[PDB]
């Protein structure tokens, strides 16, 4: 639950390596945001191509038309065509989909596959198979909520500074 | 890697730098590199004199400048060129030889 | 909707219009300074917190269907490049995971049933008894009982639906 | 004159989803039923 | 005598000299004898033993510094002068300077130029940086360059740099920023792709007095009237100049034909017997405009069976209908009505539209959300003039230059510019800082806010 997730966030963040020490000019970052209007801005089109990949083409062709139907107040009504419904019941998997895309835009693919561990040995929440591959990257933790990404970087003296500069 | 446009007139001495602390000591020994890589006899005497010259250390400049000796040479001289006249006269003679118009054509565009 | 009465005068019809546009310029007005008011803090009454969610609602509703049409006017705002670049990112990652693509579910899956059964659960549950439900949320339940009366013959619906119905 | 406006929209969606279309066909693994 | 061959000329480095800034001493904050480390990139007083320069030197031993007044490099602390051919690119974008070929070449450019860093551009066609809230600014700037006349004018300093002005006069700050900033813009050989306008800001919220601040952004048609006008009169030497850059560009002439209306609450007898009254009659009030205001018809109300997209739309020439002898738009102030005719009398070789969109209702702001389906690449004037002035008039085909256009709410919009490169035909697309390249069609499907039109 929320409240365990919190308590192994707080844990992890503790638990890096050396991640309190400053004498060197260290410095850690820890980023929230909330992917503004995901849900309203999701083109169907590259939804249901990116459907595709993961499901069947019937069942993802069923998922775009049923995010494509007529929305109906007391009197009014039009056809939503643009953003997803948010209503379905399937709407849950649709958005954590998008988000996963979303994710690897962020991350990467090299450091996703980092984090995530070889297909056979999977890691866990906030884990990495080897702390020289923690350490490999400036972005040592990762978490998106339904669509609140949390991301914990560590920076050197140099790579700040080269940071700013840019 | 290495491309015609990354190197200026005083690109050799910045990277003699890299080995020589002293500004006047840099300047020396970039100049006297440029001469030994225009009077050149062929790619091994000239590594040899480069090596004798720089050390056993900074080798790997010397490899840098052994693999990419006219190019360096061709674009220092002309990214130096004091006058139009003699920029002029160095453009010719480098399009004179088809290597050195790829590297002119790699300046220009 | 469209509002055009064929027999009336022009001139009249141009009145109209006219305090039409007044009225509504009025009514979203007074709705926005009111919720600025409830959202800010301040005393107010069922009634006015029942009409100011209604106002609103009809804005944001007029609201959406603004953005639907810009939508359709002004084309998929992801141009073609982005849209390769996410796909083919997409499917580099999906390739180094090395995942298996679902299947449409065969006909005689194993835990069909038993997928059957969870979905009809968390129907039902959404149902807090308050002894007064409307004709559309009984009809839902005399559906729920029937499948759950019926499994297989449900599960074959779901499966045609799943393959044909697109309207 | 007039502006069709819906017709220009439909040709950026058609381009689109013919370049994605351009891309899936190289991907394979893909799975659908008949 | 060691010029020629000072030795820590390699330690320059072009990635931090940034020339877009005020040139004041970083330790004393004086305009007097500035000299800019080629080392770090910053600012101290001028040469000489004791002095802020000479202690930086000998304090980081960064030994290059360039006059900022006098273009001349000097190597600190012992100080003699440098001369070197490879650091005129340094002095060029520090102070930018046009030949009369060059500006006459200007506009035949089709092929990219190359920043320091490897970024292409063409120029004119370079970002603005976006201090808090300024696009409005940016885009009315952008829109004022790509002018040939009026950019020519301002590339060339001495063009203006000799004209008087009186002891307390703060309005000559508009004019010569304004050239500094047009000339680092159509800089073809600049450090990187984008500029920084905030000198020029401040020069105009000083002038303008806290009216189009950058920490809020204001009117876009405002902010070019004002713009316009304070251009005027600053070029107007101790006076008012009655012609300057800015009259010879965009001023043109109308002749304005305002009828009083007797009254609407009248007996139709007294009405019409007013007529005779030569108070109630047409008048001919011809006076100049910098640019037209076109008035869009207003929105429907009411969606409609055709053209099912909630979105209006008309024609060009429905809103040109006006400046032609016979419409007749109604004036209402208090106690009185007009009735307006409208005639152009002169055509300036660069016309403006600025479409009212904007407008207070009795109690918000509501932005028309109409949008203008017009041709791009020629249109007709000649039938809204007099015939009077159509013999007059020879050339009167115009084409779309410029488009202003702003998006969304009232309150939190947004502007962006749509800007034909010339030397090539290509559409390109501004907003802020981003240069994306919009194609021909796409221009007329936007709420076109202002325009600027080319005569040929
Ligand atoms: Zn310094």
């Amino acid at each position: 639950p929320p409240p365990l997730l919190v308590y192994k966030w707080c844990q992890g963040i503790n638990n890096l390596q050396d991640v309190w020490e400053t004498s060197e000019g260290e410095c850690n970052v820890m980023l929230e945001s909330r992917f503004e209007k995901m849900y309203e801005k999701i083109d169907l089109t590259l939804l249901n191509r990116l459907l595709r990949l993961i499901v069947d083409h019937n069942i993802a062709d069923y998922m775009t038309a049923k995010n494509n139907v007529v929305i109906n107040y007391k009197d009014m009504n039009h056809t939503n065509s643009y953003g997803i419904i948010r209503g379905l019941q399937f709407a849950s998997f649709i958005v954590q989909y998008y988000g996963l895309v979303m994710d690897l835009l962020v991350l990467g693919l090299h450091r996703a596959s980092e984090m995530a561990g070889p297909p056979q040995m999977p890691n866990d929440f906030l884990s990495f198979q080897d702390i020289a591959t923690e350490a490999a990257h400036p972005i040592r933790l990762f978490c998106r909520y339904i669509d609140r990404i949390h991301i914990f970087f560590r920076f050197t003296a140099d790579e700040a500074r080269d940071l700013i500069q840019r | 890697d290495l491309h015609p446009r990354d190197i200026d007139a005083f690109w050799l001495q910045r990277q003699l730098s890299r080995f020589y602390d002293d500004a006047i000591v840099s300047q020396k020994k970039a100049d006297e590199v440029l001469e030994i890589l225009k009077t050149a006899s062929d790619d091994r005497e000239c590594e040899n004199q480069l090596v004798l010259l720089l050390g056993f250390n900074t080798f790997d400049f010397i490899k840098v400048l052994r693999q990419h000796r006219m190019m360096i040479l061709y674009c220092t001289l002309l990214a130096s060129a004091q006058s139009e006249a003699e920029k002029e006269r160095i453009m010719g003679k480098m399009e004179a030889d088809p290597e050195l118009s790829k590297f002119l054509y790699q300046l220009h565009e | 909707i469209p509002w055009k009465v064929p027999g009336l005068p022009t001139p009249i019809e141009n009145m109209i219009l006219r305090y039409v546009k007044a009225k509504a310029d009025w009514w979203t007005n007074t709705a926005h300074y009111n919720r600025e008011r409830i959202r800010r803090g301040a005393t107010v009454d069922k009634t006015v917190c029942k009409k100011n969610l209604g106002r609103l609602t009809r804005l944001y509703l007029k609201a959406e269907q603004e953005r639907q049409h810009n939508y359709l006017k002004d084309g998929p705002y992801i141009t073609a490049e982005e849209a390769v670049a996410v796909y083919t990112t997409t499917v580099h990652w999906l390739e180094s995971r090395r995942f298996s693509p679902i299947p449409f579910p065969p006909l005689s899956y194993k835990h069909d049933t038993k997928l059957l059964i969870l979905a009809l659960e968390r129907l039902k549950e959404a149902y807090s008894v308050k002894s007064r439900l409307n004709q559309s949320q009984r009809e839902e339940l005399g559906l729920i009982e029937q499948a759950y009366d019926n499994p297989h013959e449900a599960l074959s619906r779901i499966k045609r639906h799943l393959l044909t119905q697109r309207a | 004159g007039e502006l069709d406006m819906r017709k220009i929209g439909q040709a950026r969606n058609t381009l689109m989803d013919m370049r994605l279309s351009q891309v899936s066909d190289s991907v394979s693994g893909q799975t659908v039923v008949d | 005598r060691r010029s020629r061959h000072c030795p820590y000329l390699d330690t320059i480095n072009r990635s931090v000299l940034d020339f877009d800034f005020e040139k004041l001493c970083s330790i004393s904050l004086s305009h007097i004898n500035a000299y800019a480390c080629l080392v770090c990139g910053k600012y101290f007083q001028g040469r000489g033993l004791k002095s802020h320069a000479y202690i930086h030197s000998v304090q980081f031993s960064h030994h290059v510094f360039l006059n900022l007044h006098t273009l001349k490099f000097y190597c600190l602390p012992d100080n003699y002068e440098i001369i070197d051919s490879s650091l005129e690119d340094i002095t060029y974008v520090l102070k930018p300077t046009f030949t009369k070929q060059q500006i006459a070449n200007l506009d035949k450019q089709a092929k990219l130029s190359r920043a320091y860093d490897g970024t292409t551009y063409l120029p004119g066609i370079v970002g603005l940086n976006n201090i808090k809230a300024n696009d409005y600014a940016n885009a009315v700037l952008q829109a004022l360059s790509n002018v040939p006349p009026l950019r020519n004018y301002f590339l060339e300093e001495d063009n203006y740099k000799n004209i008087k002005r009186p002891p307390g006069d703060i309005m000559f700050l508009l004019v010569q920023r304004f050239g500094e900033l047009m000339r680092k813009l159509w800089n073809p050989r600049n450090f990187k792709a984008h500029v920084s306008p905030h000198e020029m800001l401040q020069a105009v919220v000083l002038c303008s007095k806290k009216t189009f601040q950058i920490t809020k952004q204001g009117d876009g048609v405002d902010f070019l009237s004002w713009f316009l006008n304070a251009l005027h009169s600053a070029l107007g030497g101790t006076k008012k100049k009655k012609k300057t850059i800015v009259t010879d560009v965009f001023q043109g002439s109308m002749r304005i034909f305002t009828k009083k209306l007797p009254h609407p609450d009248l007996p139709a007898e007294e009405k019409e017997q007013l007529l005779h009254n030569d108070e109630y009659q047409e008048t001919m009030v011809e006076s100049t405009f910098m640019y037209l205001t076109l008035d869009l018809p207003t929105a429907p109300l009411y969606k409609d069976e055709k053209e099912q997209l909630i979105i209006p739309q008309v024609p060009l020439f429905n809103i040109l209908a006006k400046f032609n002898g016979i419409t007749e738009k109604e004036y209402k102030t208090y106690k009185e009505n007009f009735l307006k005719r409208f005639q152009l009398t002169k055509l300036p070789p660069y016309l403006i539209f600025c479409i009212k969109r904007f407008t207070k209702n009795n109690f918000f702001v509501e932005k028309n959300p109409t949008i203008v389906n017009f041709p791009i690449t020629n249109v007709d004037l000649r039938e809204y003039l007099s015939e009077e002035v159509q013999a007059v008039h020879k050339n009167t085909t115009y084409d779309l230059i410029a488009n202003i256009v702003h998006d969304g709410k009232p309150s939190e919009g947004s502007y962006r510019i749509h800007v034909l490169h010339h030397g090539t035909g290509k559409w390109y697309e501004l907003q802020d800082l981003q240069v994306t390249d919009i194609l021909p069609q796409m221009i007329t499907l936007s709420e076109a806010y202002i325009q600027i039109w080319k005569r040929r």
